[PDB]
């Protein structure tokens, strides 16, 4: 009796019980071969100039500025208004605002009444 | 108000006849010389404000806003002593004569009695402060920046300018002590309802409110550490001020407009903070921290309450000398890495001993740690608009909440953690850095002492 | 290449040259007069002078003079049997309402 | 002297003497007497010494007294000479009429801490006269705005009046 | 990757930790380790790679039904109390050429003996960059392992990385 | 230094840019 | 675990906040002294504040 | 942190020691180079447990990929000595 | 860092000192004022409606 | 009362004492700790005269 | 999106896209003398008749 584990966006599933992780072909393994193969060959770019005696200055990390050229930069030409962008921008855009104006129309209006009617208890409140 | 026009145009004439290893030194010595002198303007009374001239005037709320704009020139000079290290030297004396203009132009705007003044000065202050970005920036992106800066300003100053001069052909003058005793009631009408937002949107793109706000990003971003400093601190303070004093002659007609801008504002908080969190650049976390506390100062103008008007004042100081203190920190990480970056420069406790308390007393202020007077500046705030409506405390609560996690989040990136192993270039803190942050955390500390000399005239 | 263009200078470490550098000029006779200038007249000056006449003000927007006037009316109100305060600024003979 | 009693009450006091019924020694008594000795007495000396240097040098300084002007309702429209005069005026008086009310909850504030358990009853009076005083204020110097002026709190009087001699009208025709 | 028999190994020490925290008493521990490692004796010499591989994809599942939800964990090891308690004062190296002179004249003999060291770092940089140009494959490093000195005279490729790391204990 | 061709851009259609863009981000061909 | 305090605590000054503010508006005082003299009775908001700030 | 300073004599001769007291060893044909494969017999498994014998007598973990590494006395007594910086 | 923190103190000081103990010598031997009525047909001079010595020499002096 | 007030605020001020001298360099480095910890004592005794005088 | 996408989408980069779009019809000419007298002679007839300012 071992239940299935059910894993989910946070609780990723265990590497000891992935299935493709105890069914090993030689296609597959090539292909670990080459990603160590690249993981290797950037390694020693760093290490050629992380080691060297005579620099003193930052190590320009191209990895780094892909990363933040994608996440300001490049967003506004890769935008297509089609409808999720549309009813998502509105809908999370607008949405929010028209509910708040709403609320505090209510409130204040019902708030209005009240001192209208003077019916509202505000004895001591003289700073405001 | 001559006492302080002259001498700030003669640090021009003092700057470019000096000799030329003492531009910084002469330039800086006479600055504070201004600074000191600027002291003389609190003789305010409790009834009537103090009027020089036909042209200008000082009440309770510019004074502030001038001892500020004149104690930041000194400092914007040793800011920009190191980045321009290797420049030529007719253009260091250009460049510290954009700065002279633009304090000659604000002492005058926070001044002027007359509106029609106050436009030609609060729009004459966008030359000098285009001209530091584009030309003294540093990435391509400060031309397209320099753009969204003027065009965003001028599509609303434009439609201001037709709103004074009708006010004065229908009214008689613009005169601020006049219309305090001639201003009448605004009927409710359509053409009203223009002449409302005419005399608002111009302010409320320099504040400034969500919405109309991306030139902020850019502008504060691409600039140079003189522009970024200034602008963060005197130049979106216009906005608020005109607001302070325009608000004076659109009665009653503000309880019922203000609604689609007081929304924006208090959910414009929370959404712009919650952009903070997510952010790789620390000089962009830094300029969408501005735009969150300048909603407060908006809400708090438009709800028009003594204890809103007090505070409005008071967020409006203390933002002033926290903004500028964070991008001179900030800077002083790009001036040795060169990458703005936050995550690339990490740990930087165990190498800057010193630097790193300047960053804690920087970030204690930016989440309104009691009793510095960011609290005080914001709790007013809260109050008043507490009474504006309940509810508004389960906004600006959630607005508290996320203000710590990303200034707290900032401090433990960069500072907090292990060393990055390939930078070895971390030199020691120069005094000038040291002295740069100390003027900005040691005037911030003792106005707690006496906070009742940034409360604005309602105190 | 594209064009003549110099490559880009690597940064100089102001204290090399200088140990004792204060961080603002590469000239030693320069560095230490600024230092002095920003240390004196920004703290001595402004932040210590500037500090004691904040705090030795005349009195501030009347604040305290309002102290002594409400001890006074005080006083004089309840001496002669008024009410401390009326609940109308402005007399109510010199108004004239509508109709 | 000092200040003055009247501004300030304070009830007569009464101290009740002491009762010992115990051998042992009062630690307060003794703590008292070096108290008076080691810190009360030094204290008095260098006082009196600097209280001697003031007699040599005596000078004064005097209560500012505002001669009373016409009030805004005295003032003919955009006639800004009396206007400035009766709003610098209508001015001092919110500034005072709010020292009024602080001095008021001093009393408030000061009967409850010294009634201590018996506040509640003890304190009746001073609590009445807040309940008065703050009902004037906020009849006068509330909801006028950021904008405060004399033309808006003679508005809000004028509505106030109108209200107060309309609504007698029906109650009073009965 | 890891091979069959790796697998193996690293699921029997992680199956005696985890055994060794219901456990807690010594006397209780030992009785069932013993029983632990005949249950990996009585098919350990089976040499059928799906009866193999089936064995230990049915011992995983088996595992992680009985870890301990708070395994034991060493006080400077990944995850535990210690960890990572003193990099606060791993100092780099390389900032005591930003010292004062004031303060490397406290220490002479320590930067009389950093300039040796110095010294052959410089001396001995060229002749590692070329041992590595000539044994690198035309593509380039295909594994994550430097070749030791190959004569007299020479340090071992990048080691001035490894040789000159902050003490585990520094302060 | 970071020239334009080095950096993320469109969104690939045809699997030479698909094959091109797995060399720019330091991938294969077969995981980007 | 040094910003998760931060966190929680600041949740909780969400009612330290909403205290005060009622007790202002509703009684125009921040002193205890005057708060329990003028001992208010509707007062379901300023003490669920204190409680929320105890949690 | 108040507590003794290992010594290169002092970590040998505790590794020693464990292995003296497994009963799986002749203590006489235990040397300072003694392979545990092939000059003592001992297969895989064992090694495993004999990893686990020594960091519990150090209280310090060794890693997966390090501890199938090590088949030697000297290998252990240097793999500790690099972990906790022992130059003496 | 240490003599970055030397010369804030010194400077703070430089006037610091002098402020301090310029301050309670006026206080111990010039003191304070003392609350008159004002006479009969007389007119104060402006500066001549505040209490401490310091206060009135910047009325005096520069308002 | 005299008294009462005096003990009650230098209880305070005591703590302070220690940050305020360490603040301008005015202390002897190496013996802070038992410097702080010898101000805690003091301050102990000090509040025990202002709770002395509220149980009596 | 609300950000870098919307608020740029409707306010400046759309205002900005219409100029552009609005600056080649007026500039997009020909450069022909008879094709610009030809249209004089419709400005003409719209005055005359559309809008009659010829009185
Ligand atoms: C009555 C009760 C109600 C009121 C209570 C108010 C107080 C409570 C506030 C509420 C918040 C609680 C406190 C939160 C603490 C947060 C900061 C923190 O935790 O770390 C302490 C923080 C950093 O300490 P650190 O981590 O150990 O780093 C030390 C360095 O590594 C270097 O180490 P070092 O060993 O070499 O020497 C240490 C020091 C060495 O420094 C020096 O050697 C010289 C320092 C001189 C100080 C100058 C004072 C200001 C001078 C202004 C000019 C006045 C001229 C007038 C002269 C007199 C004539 C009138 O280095 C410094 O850090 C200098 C920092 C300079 C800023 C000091 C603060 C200035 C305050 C100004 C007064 C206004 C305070 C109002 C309250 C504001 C809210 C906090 O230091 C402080 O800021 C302490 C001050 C707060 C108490
Ligand atoms: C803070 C540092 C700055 C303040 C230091 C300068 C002031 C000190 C000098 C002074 O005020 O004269 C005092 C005093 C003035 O005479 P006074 O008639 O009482 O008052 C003068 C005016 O009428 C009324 O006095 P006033 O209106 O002129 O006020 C003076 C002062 C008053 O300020 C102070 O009192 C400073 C000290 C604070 C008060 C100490 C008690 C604090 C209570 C703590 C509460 C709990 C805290 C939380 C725990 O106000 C100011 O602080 C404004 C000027 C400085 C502002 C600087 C702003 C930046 C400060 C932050 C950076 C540092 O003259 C004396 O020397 C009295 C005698 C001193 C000896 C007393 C001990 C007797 C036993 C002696 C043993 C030997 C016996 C045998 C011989
Ligand atoms: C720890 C120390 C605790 C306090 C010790 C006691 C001292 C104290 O607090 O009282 C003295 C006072 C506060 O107490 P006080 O004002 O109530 O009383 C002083 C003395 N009497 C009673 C006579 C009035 O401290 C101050 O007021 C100093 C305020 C300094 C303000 C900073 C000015 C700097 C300006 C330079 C330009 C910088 C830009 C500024 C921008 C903003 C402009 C508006
Ligand atoms: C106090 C009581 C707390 C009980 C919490 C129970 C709610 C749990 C919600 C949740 O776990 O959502 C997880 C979801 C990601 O999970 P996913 O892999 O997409 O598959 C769906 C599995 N629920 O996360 C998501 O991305 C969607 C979550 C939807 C909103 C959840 C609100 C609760
Ligand atoms: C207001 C209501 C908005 C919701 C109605 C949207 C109508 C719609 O569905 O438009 C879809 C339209 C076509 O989409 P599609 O056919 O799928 O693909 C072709 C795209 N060219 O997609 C389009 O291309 C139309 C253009 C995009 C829609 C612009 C109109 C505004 C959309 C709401 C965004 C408002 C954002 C405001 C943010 C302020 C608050 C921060
Ligand atoms: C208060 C309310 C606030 C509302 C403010 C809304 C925002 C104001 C407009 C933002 C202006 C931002 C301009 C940035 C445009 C830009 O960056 O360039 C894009 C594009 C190309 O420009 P270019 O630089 O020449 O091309 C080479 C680029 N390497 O640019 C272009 O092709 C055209 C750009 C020029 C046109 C922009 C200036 C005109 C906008 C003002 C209103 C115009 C009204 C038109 C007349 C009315 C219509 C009848
Ligand atoms: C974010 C990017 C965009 C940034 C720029 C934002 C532009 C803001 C536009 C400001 C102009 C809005 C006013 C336009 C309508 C004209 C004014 C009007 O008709 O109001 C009259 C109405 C009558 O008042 P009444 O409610 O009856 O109260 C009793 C008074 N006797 O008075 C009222 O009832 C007031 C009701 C006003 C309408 C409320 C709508 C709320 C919608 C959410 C806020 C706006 C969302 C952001 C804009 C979309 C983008
Ligand atoms: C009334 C206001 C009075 C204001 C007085 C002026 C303010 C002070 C201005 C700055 C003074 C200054 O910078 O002097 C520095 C001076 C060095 O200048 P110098 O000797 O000529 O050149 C040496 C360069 N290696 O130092 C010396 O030469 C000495
Ligand atoms: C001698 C002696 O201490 O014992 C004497 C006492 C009996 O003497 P007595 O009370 O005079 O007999 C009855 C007289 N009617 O016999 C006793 O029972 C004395 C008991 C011990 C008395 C000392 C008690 C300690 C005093 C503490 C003072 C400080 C307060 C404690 C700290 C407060 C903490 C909140
Ligand atoms: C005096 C004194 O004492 O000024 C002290 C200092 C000099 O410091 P020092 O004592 O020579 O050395 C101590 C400093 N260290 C540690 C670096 C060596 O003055 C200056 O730098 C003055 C700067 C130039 C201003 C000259 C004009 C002054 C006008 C004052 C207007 C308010
Ligand atoms: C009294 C206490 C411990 C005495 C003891 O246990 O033997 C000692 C330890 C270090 C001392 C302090 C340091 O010597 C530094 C200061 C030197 C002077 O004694 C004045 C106070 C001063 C701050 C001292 C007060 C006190 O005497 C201290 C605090
Ligand atoms: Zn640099």
């Amino acid at each position: 009796s071992f239940p299935k584990y059910e894993a989910s966006r946070l609780s990723s599933l265990p590497t000891t019980l992935d299935p493709a992780e105890y069914d090993i072909s030689s296609e597959t393994r090539k292909a670990q071969a080459e990603r160590l193969a690249i993981r290797s060959r950037l390694k020693r770019e760093y290490q050629l100039q992380y080691y060297d005696p005579s620099r003193r200055g930052v190590i320009e990390d191209p990895a780094l500025v892909r990363w933040t050229y994608a996440r300001s930069a490049n967003i506004y030409p890769n935008f297509r208004p089609n409808t999720k962008t549309s009813l998502l921008g509105a809908l999370f855009g607008i949405g929010p605002l028209v509910f708040w104006y709403y609320v505090f129309k209510t409130d204040r209006d019902r708030k209005e009444k009240l001192i209208q009617e003077g019916k509202l208890d505000r004895t001591f409140n003289i700073s405001y | 108000m001559l006492k302080y026009i002259i001498p700030t145009i003669m640090l021009m004439p003092l700057t470019w006849l000096s000799k030329n290893n003492m531009i910084w030194v002469n330039s800086t010595a006479h600055s504070l010389l201004i600074s000191f002198t600027s002291l003389l303007l609190m003789n305010q009374f409790g009834d009537n404000s103090l009027n020089f001239s036909l042209l200008f005037f000082s009440d309770s709320l510019s004074t502030p806003l001038l001892i500020l704009t004149m104690w930041l020139l000194p400092l914007m000079l040793m800011a920009s002593q190191h980045h321009l290290s290797k420049e030529n030297l007719t253009r260091k004396k250009l460049f510290i004569t954009m700065l002279i203009s633009l304090q000659l132009f604000l002492i005058m705007t926070f001044t002027a009695m007359e509106l029609i003044l106050f436009y030609i000065l609060f729009e004459a202050t966008l030359v000098p402060t285009l001209i530091i970005i584009t030309r003294w920036g540093n990435q391509t992106e400060r031309l397209n920046a320099g753009l969204y800066f003027l065009f965003y300003t001028l599509a609303g100053s434009l439609p201001l300018l037709v709103a004074l001069i009708y006010i004065q052909n229908t009214v008689g003058s613009l005169n601020f002590l006049m219309l305090q005793y001639w201003v009448q009631p605004v009927h409710n009408s359509w053409s009203n309802v223009f002449m409302w937002l005419a005399c608002m949107m111009a302010f409320m793109v320099k504040m400034p409110l969500y919405g109309l706000h991306l030139w902020l990003p850019k502008a504060h971003v691409e600039a140079p550490i003189a522009g970024s400093m200034v602008l963060a601190a005197v130049l979106l303070k216009l906005g608020g001020y005109g607001m302070l004093r325009i608000t004076l002659i659109l009665n009653p007609m503000t309880d019922f407009m203000a609604y689609p801008f007081i929304m924006l504002s208090l959910w414009g908080m929370i959404m712009t903070s919650s952009i903070c969190l997510r952010q790789t650049d620390l000089k962009s976390l830094i300029a969408y921290s501005s735009v969150s506390h300048m909603a407060l100062v908006i809400v708090a103008i438009l709800i028009q309450t003594p204890w809103s008007y007090m505070g409005a004042t008071a967020l409006m100081i203390a933002h002033g000398l926290t903004s500028s203190m964070l991008f001179c920190l900030a800077n002083s990480n790009y001036e040795r890495i060169h990458s703005r970056t936050m995550i690339l420069a990490r740990g930087l406790q165990t190498l800057l001993p010193l630097m790193a308390t300047w960053w804690l007393l920087a970030s204690l202020t930016n989440l309104a740690l009691p009793p510095t007077i960011n609290l005080i500046g914001e709790l007013f705030v809260v109050m008043s608009t507490f009474s504006w409506s309940n509810i508004t405390i389960i906004l600006m609560g959630v607005n508290m909440v996320i203000t710590a996690l990303y200034s707290l989040y900032m401090l433990i990136m960069t500072q907090r953690g292990k060393y990055t192993y390939h930078i070895n270039n971390i030199s020691p803190s120069f005094t000038r850095e040291n002295a740069l942050m100390s003027l900005h955390i040691l005037p911030l500390l003792l106005l707690t002492l006496n906070p009742k000399i940034i409360l604005g005239p309602l105190y | 290449l594209r064009w003549q263009e110099d490559p880009e200078p690597e940064d100089e470490n102001l204290y090399e040259k200088n140990p004792d550098s204060h961080g603002y000029d590469k000239d030693p006779a320069v560095d230490i007069w600024n230092m002095r200038v920003v240390f004196f007249f920004g703290f001595s000056i402004v932040l210590v002078l500037g500090s004691t006449f904040v705090a030795y003000l005349p009195d501030y927007r009347m604040q305290e003079w309002a102290r002594r006037e409400a001890e006074r009316l005080v006083k004089y109100r309840e001496a002669h049997g008024l009410p401390i305060m009326e609940s109308n600024c402005f007399d109510p003979s010199k108004i004239q309402l509508p109709e | 002297d000092s200040w003055d009693k009247d501004v300030y009450p304070e009830p007569p006091r009464r101290t009740p003497a002491p009762s010992p019924q115990t051998s042992l020694p009062n630690p307060i008594t003794y703590l008292t007497k070096a108290f008076d000795l080691l810190v009360d007495r030094p204290v008095t000396l260098v006082r009196e010494f600097i209280e001697r240097q003031h007699a040599k040098n005596k000078y004064y300084y005097y209560h500012r007294e505002f001669r009373r002007v016409p009030d805004i309702t005295e003032c003919q429209e955009k006639d800004v000479l009396c206007m400035f005069e009766a709003e610098m005026q209508w001015r001092r008086d919110y500034k005072v009429d709010q020292e009024i009310v602080n001095i008021i909850q001093e009393r408030l504030k000061a009967c409850q801490q010294r009634e201590g358990e018996s506040h509640r009853q003890n304190c009746a009076k001073e609590l009445e006269q807040f309940t008065q005083v703050v009902k004037a204020y906020q009849d006068r110097y509330h909801d006028l705005g950021a904008h405060y002026s004399a033309r808006k709190c003679l508005a809000k009087q004028k509505q106030r009046m109108l209200a107060e001699r309309k609504a007698a009208k029906e109650a009073a025709a009965a | 990757y890891l091979t069959h028999q790796q697998k193996v190994l690293r699921l029997y020490k992680r199956a005696l930790r985890h055994l060794e925290s219901w456990c807690i008493h010594r006397d209780k521990y030992r009785y069932f380790a013993c029983l632990l490692r005949a249950r990996f004796d009585e098919h350990k010499n089976e040499k059928d790679m799906v009866k193999a591989t089936q064995l230990l994809r049915e011992a995983e599942e088996e595992f992680w039904h009985g870890q301990h939800p708070q395994p034991y964990i060493f006080p400077e090891s990944p995850g535990g109390t210690s960890y990572e308690r003193y990099e606060c004062y791993k100092v780099p190296e390389w900032c005591l050429d930003d010292w004062h002179p004031s303060e490397k004249a406290m220490y002479p003999d320590y930067f009389a003996k950093r300039e040796q060291w110095k010294k052959l770092r410089r001396e001995s940089w060229e002749r590692e960059v070329k041992q590595l140009q000539e044994e690198t494959p035309v593509g380039g490093p295909r594994t994550e392992a430097l070749p030791p000195a190959r004569k007299q005279g020479d340090l071992p490729p990048l080691w001035w990385h490894i040789v000159t790391r902050p003490r585990e204990r520094p302060m | 230094h970071i020239t334009k061709d080095m950096l993320p851009g469109p969104y690939p259609k045809t699997p030479e840019e698909r094959a091109a863009a797995a060399k720019k981000y330091n991938m294969r061909v077969e995981d980007y | 675990a040094a910003l998760q305090a931060i966190l929680y605590n600041r949740i909780g000054d969400i009612g330290f906040i909403l205290a005060m503010a009622w007790f202002l508006t509703n009684l125009n005082t921040w002193d205890l002294q005057q708060i329990f003299m003028l001992n208010p009775s509707d007062s379901n908001m300023p003490l669920i504040g204190l409680a929320l700030a105890a949690t | 942190s108040d507590a003794p300073p290992l010594t290169l004599e002092g970590i040998k001769d505790r590794v020693l020691y464990v292995l003296k007291l497994y009963d799986k060893i002749d203590p006489e044909k235990l040397s300072v180079n003694s392979h545990f494969m092939k000059d003592l017999g001992l297969d895989s498994l064992d090694q495993v447990e004999i990893i686990m014998a020594m960091e519990d007598e150090f209280g310090f973990e060794i890693p997966d990929i390090d501890a199938e590494k090590l088949m030697c006395p000297q290998e252990i007594v240097d793999y500790i000595a690099d972990k906790k910086d022992v130059y003496e | 860092d240490k003599r970055f923190l030397k010369l804030l103190r010194f400077y703070i000081l430089l006037t610091g000192i002098p402020v301090a103990i310029g301050i309670t010598l006026i206080n111990v031997f010039i003191g304070e004022a003392e609350l008159a009525e004002i006479p009969e047909g007389y007119v104060p001079e402006h500066w001549e409606y505040f209490k401490h010595p310091i206060s009135r020499w910047i009325a005096r002096t520069f308002f | 009362m005299n008294m009462f007030s005096s003990l009650s605020l230098v209880t305070l001020l005591l703590l302070t004492m220690p940050i305020m001298m360490m603040s301008f360099n005015t202390y002897k480095p190496s013996n802070y700790p038992l410097y702080v910890k010898t101000a805690i004592s003091y301050a102990f005794i000090t509040s025990m005269i202002p709770t002395m005088m509220f149980i009596h | 999106l609300l950000d870098l996408i919307w608020l740029e989408a409707i306010l400046p980069k759309t205002i900005s896209l219409a100029q552009m779009k609005a600056s080649t019809l007026v500039t997009n000419q020909k450069g022909l003398i008879k094709l610009y007298f030809l249209s004089f002679l419709i400005t003409i007839l719209i005055s005359m008749i559309l809008f009659n300012f010829h009185e």
